[PDB]
């Protein structure tokens, strides 16, 4: 197995859809890895995890209630009217 | 700081905490179970007061289409300017 | 600051609501 | 090349700047009230008129020092 | 602070005689008269109904102090990113062999 | 969220109900104002204008019940919050505008376009209304950022002098033993004249400031009045 | 009938489920946007059509009389002919309570009719989606309870970069 | 006598109150404390 | 003779008060009311443990965490919720199996 | 006489709160957890498997 | 007056007899009311015709003018008779409370029915029409009586408040016909020194220049419902 | 590049520029006092309504000076 | 990367701006007494009110140069 990375760095350049997949596969992955450590000691899964559960479920709500824009005329007409080529060439010279 | 930290309250007693979720669908069970019975009219202005503008408030949400990200309202954590997840 | 605080305004404000909805009237009777 | 730095002290120095703006607004109320005292003692009977519109401009006075105060909190907080 | 009196209908002047950004609107420059609003302006203020100026402005001040500053600031749209997560209308489609339950009878 | 806590006041609320069971005449008001708005007989307002007195007299009476009492040490003005106080000050000043703006009569807004008619009307007098518009809100915000900061500065004050005051009574008293004993005398002479002077000032200071709470709200008020003559 | 109570829930799970709003449902909540506005705007016309019909002759007469504010000569035209239109024929002009009753009540009943069938058609919209949407409508209507997690029950279309949850 | 109270006179001296003449007045020339 | 302060009761004296005295401040209190619980009634467990906490948040005990976990556990217990399920989990029971047996 | 009987029962009332918030009731969120509750969650679901 | 378990059971029996009889009397009023307002749309002054506007010099507000909307039809006895004017005043009274209970009622739904019981509990706001006997009527009047005694000091002691804190009498008859014109009615008004004080109040505030407190005060004393 | 720094000693440089305000409200009280003895000069006998009103003129400016104070505390205490 | 930059002689520069407070209350005293003198000739008689007045002001100037001394020695120290 392995965790995405979602720190700071990484998550700046991503888009947020992907970002919030990679938040609910990193909490599926824990809450497997907690049970499968639950079922070799042989504990009850509840008992241990109840807090992974949690996370796949805070998860699953941020991921599920984000729909990304549909690309249609209006939504078109406003980014080509914000991002200009001047705007375009303002940022390309900012460092930041 | 230590003087800053003079101007709390002095008798908080108890916290509750309730996700928006839970008491949001338990409000609405209220007011259907209220608002079903059959001597209650659908074009009483009661019932329209109860439901049209609940149901225009989520018809305004859904038709959104915004071109920018919304952070999750009830994030885990919301201090950091630099992490909307 | 908590003066400058808005984590929990909602139940800092509902003392002054009781106050003016509840306490008012009893003053003022 | 170029170089992205992100100071996070140069906010307070903003803040104690914009605060000098009520030294003109402190300076300015006195002026008001040191002339209405002479206007009541000019003209003693009109003191209401005289009270009321040194009221309007201590309000005006204060609103721009506000404005002061309105960025000086926003870059504090900035 | 005093007793407003609406004008008498002998009190009000001309219209001919308002006068616009540039000049007066007279003949053959009539209907320009609903374009101008300085001469709109002109004509209220002429005509004694200055509210007309003023009670829009406070109104709107009040409904941005009230509704909308609110509403704009908690819900309204930020400027769109530079690299923009456009949707690719593949999700939410039923999955192929899937039996939907009928419809109410 | 839902948090649980409690005002300040329960032992004046308890102290108003042993000694108010019984009547009592009133004749000192912070705010006397609100009672005596016409000074020139035979005019009348056929508007509410008394409506403010009963807000203005509760108001008066909490807000000293937490303002005055908070120079006690250890004492907390439950309300002390921004946007609290915001909230306070929008109901009061939002209440009574809708109520002058309910009234349907465009005409009360006519003293709004500043100026007479010689005045330019697109580039002076309509900047004027837009400026005065602002104004009005512009009064709401002062008059609750007043209220928030004159206590909150007065008592950040308070608490630096106190502590300063122990330090120095509790760890250099010993000089009063020792040759420099004047040096620490002078100092603490100074340090309760100081201390006297400070709990004078805000003393007069929250009643003052009170007393302009209630007057900028009485102020929006008047800013609407017409008073009719008899005849 | 009354369909508010049953679609209040599922309008709150879509909104919780927006991500899997396929671009049909948006163009049904836009038209359900689209006729509230008509509705509002019908409703408009209609309360005005009744205050100026009940309105007093002294009123009328002032409100369309002169002077004119623009005087084009259009303006008088026009207001000189509805004057004279609403004063030509009798018109029953009630004041206090009976105007309200008269001008609000056709306007509140036309607004709710026409906002309430608006709502079944909707409705009716939904049950006939072939989205996952519909499929939670139907089973909705059908059990009685909405079936939260519905979409990753019956694995709904996601993007091809988003199915390794599928995976299983 | 007794140590009762007696008509409340909110601590104004009804000599130069704005309702003195309502206060009757005696023969020291000081003005009742009530009616 | 009849006056509302001295002859109505308490409750009715409230209602008279706030409905024919004072309607318009009411209704703006009751707006705000609305407003703030709307939009200024939530706190993130970051925000609690930064200012949440009169002498700091003591995280030698974490008592979210604790909070969090009775509340999980309450839901799972009462909801009848198979935590083990492959949504939950992402992987199939099997899977789990070998997974458990392997680490 | 109904003012004197219902202000001395609130008199009473008041001085058993003022005695048990100044003197009795515990701070919440104690950072030692030996005094004060925690806090908890309220109004979750049950009986609700399809809610999951 | 206060609900009372005996007034309930009168009003309860007396339920739909009660209804029956306001239809009736509501069909002849509307007869008598077609009369009246035929004779007036036809007889009356322009002005009340038209309906003038007249509003207040302060903030314009409009209000009926007691000079130019009130017009007494000299000429009314030809086709209406007194009795029949008494009749729809009753009525008119009558159809203004059942008028705002069946507004409540539409308005709430099933939901008011408690608030009926609360209702016909009372005999102030029921019509004359739900008494069938002498007594009950007796017992009716005497609830009307209670809600007048109850509305009227408060309206007169705001009229006069009001005068006397913002203005005062021009010469010593006006004072004398103020003064006597609030005295109790265990004494006897004499109306020629009371009249001067119309022409005063005149001066002073008009019927187009009611306050809407001392309006509903008057409303109050008058057995006109105001909610 | 990306950078960020924090400097501790900022906070010192905005707390004394805020100090500055009270050059203009020690001075703002001087000119009302100053002009409160011209005026008891010409006027004797109304010396109470110019002693009341320059007291209320100095409060007012004080509230400016401790508009600035807290800014100062603020951005010195943290 | 981040930076956590501690300068120790930034203290310095804050005490000299708040120090630079006190021009305003030696200008404010100054007109004080001024208009004293002014006042003194005008009428005489009243030398002593006049006295008692300014030395009121004085004091008030002389706390808020206090004020101002106190973000400096705290500032200076700390
Ligand atoms: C789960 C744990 C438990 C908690 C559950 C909570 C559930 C919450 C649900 C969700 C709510 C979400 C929203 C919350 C928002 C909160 C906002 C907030 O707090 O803002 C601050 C703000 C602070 O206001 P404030 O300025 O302090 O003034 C309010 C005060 O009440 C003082 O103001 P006032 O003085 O103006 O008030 C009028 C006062 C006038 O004055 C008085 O009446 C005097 C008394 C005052 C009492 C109230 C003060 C309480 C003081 C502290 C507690 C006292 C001791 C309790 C001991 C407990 C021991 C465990 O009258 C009364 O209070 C009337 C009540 C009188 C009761 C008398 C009972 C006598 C019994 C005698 C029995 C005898 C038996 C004999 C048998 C013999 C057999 C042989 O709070 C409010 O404005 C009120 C918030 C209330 C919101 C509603 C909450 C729901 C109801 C919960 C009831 C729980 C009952 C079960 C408890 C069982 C024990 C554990
Ligand atoms: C009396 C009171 C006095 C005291 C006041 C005291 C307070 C201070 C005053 C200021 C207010 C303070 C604020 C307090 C809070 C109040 C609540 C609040 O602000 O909520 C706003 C809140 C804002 O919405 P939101 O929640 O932010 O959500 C935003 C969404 O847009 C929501 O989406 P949605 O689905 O709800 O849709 C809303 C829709 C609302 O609109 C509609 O639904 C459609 C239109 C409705 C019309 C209504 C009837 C109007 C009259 C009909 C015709 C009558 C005459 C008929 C006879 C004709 C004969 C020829 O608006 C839009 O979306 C905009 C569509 C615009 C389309 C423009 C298309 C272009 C062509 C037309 C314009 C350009 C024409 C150029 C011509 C050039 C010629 C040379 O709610 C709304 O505004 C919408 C719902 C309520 C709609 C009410 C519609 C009626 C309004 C009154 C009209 C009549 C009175 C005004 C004139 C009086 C003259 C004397
Ligand atoms: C659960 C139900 C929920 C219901 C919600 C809806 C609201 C409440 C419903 C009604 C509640 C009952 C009480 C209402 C108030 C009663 C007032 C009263 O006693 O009047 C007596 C009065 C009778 O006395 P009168 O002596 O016969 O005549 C009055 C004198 O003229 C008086 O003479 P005067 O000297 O006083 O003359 C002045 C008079 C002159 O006026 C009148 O008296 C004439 C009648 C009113 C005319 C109104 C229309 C004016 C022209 C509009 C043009 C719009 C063009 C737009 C084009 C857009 C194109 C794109 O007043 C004015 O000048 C005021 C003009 C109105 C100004 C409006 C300003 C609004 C500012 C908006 C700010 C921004 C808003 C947010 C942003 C929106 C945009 C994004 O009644 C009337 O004349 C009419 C009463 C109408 C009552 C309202 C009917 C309600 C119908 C509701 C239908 C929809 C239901 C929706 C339900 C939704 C689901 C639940
Ligand atoms: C099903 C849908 C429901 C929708 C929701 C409704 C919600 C409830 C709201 C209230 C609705 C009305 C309730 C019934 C009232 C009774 C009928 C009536 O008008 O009685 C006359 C009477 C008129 O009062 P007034 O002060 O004498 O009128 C002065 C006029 O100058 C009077 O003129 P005049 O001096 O020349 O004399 C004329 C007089 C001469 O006549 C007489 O003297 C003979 C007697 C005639 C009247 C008899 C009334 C009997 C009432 C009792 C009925 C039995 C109750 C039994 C209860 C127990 C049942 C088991 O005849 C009249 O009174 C005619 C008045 C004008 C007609 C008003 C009706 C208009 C609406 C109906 C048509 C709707 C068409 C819809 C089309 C849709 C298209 C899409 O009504 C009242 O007492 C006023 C209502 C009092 C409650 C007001 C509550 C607030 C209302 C706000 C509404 C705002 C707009 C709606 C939206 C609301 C959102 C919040
Ligand atoms: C079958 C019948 C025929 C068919 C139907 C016909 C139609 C019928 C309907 C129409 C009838 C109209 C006439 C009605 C007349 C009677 C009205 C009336 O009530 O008179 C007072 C009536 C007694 O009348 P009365 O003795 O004859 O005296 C009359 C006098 O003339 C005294 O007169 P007054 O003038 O002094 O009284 C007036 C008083 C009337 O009020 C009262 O007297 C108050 C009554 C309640 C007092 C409650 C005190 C006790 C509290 C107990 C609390 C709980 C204790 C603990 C319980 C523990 C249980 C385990 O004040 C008012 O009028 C105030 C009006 C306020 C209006 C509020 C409007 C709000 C609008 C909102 C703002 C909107 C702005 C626009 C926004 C737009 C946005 C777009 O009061 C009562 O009988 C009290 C009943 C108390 C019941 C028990 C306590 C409540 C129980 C609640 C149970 C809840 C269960 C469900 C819980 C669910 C939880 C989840
Ligand atoms: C308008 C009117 C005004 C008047 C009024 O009505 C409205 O205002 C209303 C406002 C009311 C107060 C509101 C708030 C409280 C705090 C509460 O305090 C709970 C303390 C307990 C909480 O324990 C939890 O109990 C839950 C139970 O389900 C469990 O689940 C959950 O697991 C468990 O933690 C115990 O705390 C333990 O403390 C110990 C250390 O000390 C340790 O053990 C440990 O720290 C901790 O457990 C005690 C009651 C009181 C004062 C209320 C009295 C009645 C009123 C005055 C009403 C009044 C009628
Ligand atoms: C650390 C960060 C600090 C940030 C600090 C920021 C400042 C915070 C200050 C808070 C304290 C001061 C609050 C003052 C009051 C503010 C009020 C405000 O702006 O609230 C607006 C908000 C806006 O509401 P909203 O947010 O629900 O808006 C919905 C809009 N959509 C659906 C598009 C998202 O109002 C409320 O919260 C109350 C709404 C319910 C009450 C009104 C209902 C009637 C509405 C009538 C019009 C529409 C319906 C049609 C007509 C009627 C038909 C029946």
């Amino acid at each position: 197995f392995h965790f995405h990375d979602v720190s700071n760095d990484a998550i700046k350049g991503m888009p947020p859809s992907e970002a919030l997949h990679k938040h609910l596969e990193n909490a599926q992955l824990a809450h497997r890895i907690c049970l499968a450590k639950a079922l070799k000691a042989g504990e009850p899964p509840v008992e241990k995890c109840a807090l992974t559960w949690g996370e796949v479920l805070i998860r699953y709500q941020a991921w599920s209630e984000y729909r990304p824009p549909f690309q249609d005329s209006v939504a078109q007409a406003k980014y080509k009217k914000y991002w200009s080529k001047k705007r375009q060439e303002e940022d390309d010279k900012n460092p930041f | 700081s230590n003087p800053a930290d003079h101007f709390r309250p002095n008798l908080k007693a108890l916290t509750l905490y309730a996700e928006r979720q839970h008491y949001v669908d338990r409000w609405l069970h209220v007011k259907e179970r209220w608002l079903a019975p059959w001597y209650l009219p659908w074009w009483s202005p009661l019932f329209q007061l109860g439901t049209w503008y609940s149901q225009r408030s989520r018809n305004l949400f859904l038709v959104e289409n915004h071109l920018s990200y919304r952070p999750y309202k009830f994030r885990r954590n919301d201090e950091d300017r630099n992490n909307p997840y | 600051l908590e003066p400058m605080s808005t984590w929990y305004l909602a139940s800092w404000a509902m003392v002054w609501y009781y106050a003016f909805f509840f306490w008012m009237p009893m003053v003022w009777t | 090349s170029t170089v992205a730095i992100s100071v996070q002290g140069l906010h307070y120095v903003g803040t104690g700047l914009a605060a000098i703006a009520l030294a003109g607004v402190g300076l300015g109320i006195g002026t008001i009230f040191g002339n209405l005292l002479v206007a009541c003692a000019r003209q003693p009977n009109l003191t209401k008129m005289l009270f009321n519109y040194a009221i309007l401009g201590f309000a005006l006075t204060e609103a721009i020092g506000l404005f002061a105060l309105m960025l000086a909190f926003l870059m504090l907080f900035s | 602070g005093e007793l407003f009196v609406r004008p008498k209908l002998e009190e009000i002047p001309p219209a001919d005689q308002c006068r616009g950004f540039f000049g007066p609107l007279n003949d053959s420059l009539k209907f320009l008269r609903l374009l101008d609003i300085k001469w709109m302006m002109n004509r209220a203020v002429a005509m004694r109904r200055e509210y007309l100026i003023a009670t829009p402005t406070l109104f709107t001040f009040i409904w941005m102090f009230t509704w909308k500053g609110a509403v704009i600031y908690f819900w309204g749209d930020r400027a769109p990113p530079r690299r923009m997560d456009w949707n690719t209308e593949e999700t939410g489609r039923l999955p192929l062999g899937f039996k939907p339950t009928p419809a109410p009878l | 969220m839902f948090l649980f806590f409690f005002c300040d006041l329960f032992w004046l609320r308890l102290l108003l109900c042993m000694y108010y069971c019984v009547w009592s005449r009133l004749c000192f008001i912070v705010y006397f104002n609100c009672l005596m708005l016409i000074f020139d007989f035979l005019l009348f307002c056929l508007f509410d204008l008394y409506l403010f007195v009963g807000l203005c007299l509760f108001l008066l009476l909490w807000f000293m019940l937490f303002n005055l009492y908070s120079l006690i040490l250890y004492y907390c003005i439950t309300y002390l919050n921004l946007y609290l106080l915001f909230c306070i000050v929008f109901l009061l000043y939002i209440a009574f505008l809708f109520l002058f703006c309910f009234l349907c009569d465009f005409f009360l807004f006519n003293n709004l376009l500043v100026g007479d008619s010689f005045m330019d009307v697109f580039f002076i007098r309509f900047l004027l209304c837009f400026l005065e518009c602002f104004s009005l809100l512009c009064r709401c915000l002062s008059t609750f950022l007043r209220l928030f900061c004159n206590l909150l500065s007065s008592h950040f004050l308070l608490l630096m002098f106190f502590d300063f005051f122990y330090f120095i009574f509790v760890f250099f008293f010993y000089g009063v033993f020792c040759y420099w004993f004047i040096l620490f005398i002078f100092v603490f002479c100074f340090c309760l004249l100081f201390y006297v002077f400070l709990y004078l000032l805000d003393l007069f200071a929250a009643i003052l400031q009170l007393f302009i709470f209630c007057n900028m709200i009485l102020q929006l008020i008047m800013d609407f009045l017409l008073f009719l003559l008899f005849v | 009938t009354k369909y508010e109570l049953k679609m209040q829930y599922f309008d709150e799970w879509m909104i919780r489920w927006r991500k899997f709003q396929t671009e049909s449902d948006w163009e049904i909540e836009k038209g359900r946007q689209w006729w509230r506005r008509f509705n509002m705007a019908v409703s408009g016309a209609l309360f005005c059509g009744l205050v100026l019909y009940t309105s007093g002759t002294a009123t009328l007469k002032r409100q369309y009389g002169l002077p004119h504010f623009f005087d084009i000569g259009v303006d008088g035209q026009a207001k000189e002919t509805m004057l004279k239109t609403l004063t030509s024929r009798w018109r029953y002009t009630p004041q206090g309570y009976g105007r309200v009753l008269i001008t609000g009540v056709p306007t509140y009943i036309l607004f709710v009719t026409l906002e309430h069938y608006r709502e079944r058609r909707r409705m009716q919209q939904y049950l006939q989606q072939n989205t996952v949407f519909g499929e939670q409508m139907r089973r909705l209507l059908s059990t009685g309870k909405i079936e939260e997690y519905l979409p990753v029950n019956i694995k709904a279309t996601l993007p091809a970069s988003q199915q390794a949850i599928y995976n299983y | 006598v007794g140590n009762g109270p007696t008509f409340s006179t909110g601590g104004e001296c009804m000599n130069t109150c704005d309702i003195q003449n309502a206060f009757p007045m005696n023969d020291r020339g000081v003005r009742s404390s009530s009616p | 003779v009849y006056t509302r302060w001295k002859c109505d009761r308490l409750p009715v004296f409230q209602l008279k008060l706030f409905t024919q005295e004072y309607p318009m401040h009411a209704a703006v209190g009751i707006f705000t009311i609305i407003f703030l619980w709307k939009h200024m009634s939530h706190c993130s467990e970051e925000t609690e443990r930064k200012y949440g906490w009169w002498a700091g948040y003591p995280y030698w005990r974490d008592p979210i965490a604790r909070r969090n976990e009775t509340k999980y556990k309450q839901m799972i217990i009462n909801n009848d919720v198979d935590i083990t399920h492959p949504k939950w989990t992402g992987c199939s029971v099997e899977q789990l199996e070998e997974l458990s047996r392997v680490v | 006489e109904i003012q004197s009987r219902k202000k001395y029962f609130q008199t009473l009332g008041y001085l058993v709160a003022f005695i048990y918030l100044y003197f009795l009731m515990p701070k919440e969120k104690s950072f030692s957890g030996l005094s004060g509750p925690d806090g908890h969650w309220i109004m979750l679901p049950k009986g609700r498997p399809e809610l999951f | 007056m206060q609900g009372s378990w005996s007034v309930l059971k009168k009003n309860c029996s007396n339920f739909f007899p009660g209804l029956l009889a306001f239809a009736q009397q509501t069909q002849e009023a509307y007869g008598i009311w077609l009369r009246i307002y035929n004779r007036q749309q036809k007889y009356g002054p322009t002005d009340f015709v038209e309906q003038s506007e007249t509003f207040s010099p302060d903030y314009h507000k409009r209000f009926h003018s007691q000079d130019k909307n009130m017009w007494v039809d000299k000429e009314l006895c030809t086709e209406v008779s007194q009795k029949e004017v008494a009749r729809l005043m009753t009525y008119k009274l009558d159809m203004w409370r059942m008028a705002h209970c069946a507004g409540a009622l539409l308005a709430t739904g099933g939901y008011a029915i408690p608030f009926g019981l609360f209702w016909l509990a009372n005999d102030t706001w029921v019509p004359s029409s739900f008494n069938l006997t002498g007594e009950e009527l007796r017992a009716w009047r005497e609830a009307q009586d209670l809600y007048r005694y109850r509305s009227a000091p408060s309206y007169l002691t705001d009229t006069k408040w009001h005068f006397d804190f913002h203005a005062y009498p021009w010469n010593e008859t006006q004072e004398r016909a103020w003064d006597d014109l609030f005295e109790k009615n265990d004494v006897r008004r004499d109306p020629k020194v009371v009249r001067p004080a119309a022409e005063m109040y005149d001066g002073f505030i008009k019927f187009e220049l009611i306050r809407r407190k001392s309006l509903r005060h008057l409303c109050r004393s008058m057995n006109i419902p105001t909610f």
